């Protein structure tokens, strides 16, 4: 920044924290389904995408 | 400086993280950098949107 | 057995790891989808019959 008139260098360290979960309440539950096919081979189904 | 054309430096890039227990089954893949399960379709253009 | 419906089956290929989607005139969703795995060499999970 001394050495240069029409260009300039930043610098700047910030922390976070965010918070995990639904805020309405009742949204944090989940479901699932798994199958085991007879040759073993297994199915998994979620709610999620 | 305000007379330079734009001039790229190379890239360095480094990732840290934490290897899995010593001893760790190799079928346990819970912690591991295990490549998203569709990316090789994605890649392809076989995956279907 | 003269059922009305003859034997029908539509087959759909969905193109990623050998899934497959059948719509099947059967009492037996279960060998259709087993007999499908083992004649395409894949696991049973990836075959869907309805």
């Amino acid at each position: 920044n001394k050495e240069n008139c029409w260009k300039k260098r930043g610098l700047c360290i910030i922390p976070t924290k965010f918070g995990i979960s639904f805020t309405v309440p009742f949204l944090n539950q989940a479901g699932a389904l798994i199958h085991v096919y007879t040759d073993g081979s297994v199915l998994v189904s979620h709610g999620g995408t | 400086s305000a007379t330079l054309l734009f001039q790229k430096h190379p890239p360095a890039n480094i990732q840290l993280f934490q290897e899995v227990p010593n001893g760790q089954s190799k079928e346990d893949t819970v912690g591991r950098p295990l490549p998203h399960l569709a990316a090789a379709m994605q890649a392809s253009g076989e995956a279907v949107y | 057995h003269f059922y009305l419906e003859t034997h029908c089956t539509i087959a759909i290929p969905k193109g990623e790891e050998g899934e497959m989607e059948l719509f099947v005139s059967t009492q037996n969703a279960m060998k259709t989808q087993s007999f499908v795995a083992k004649m395409l060499g894949v696991p049973v999970n990836r075959i869907l019959v309805r």
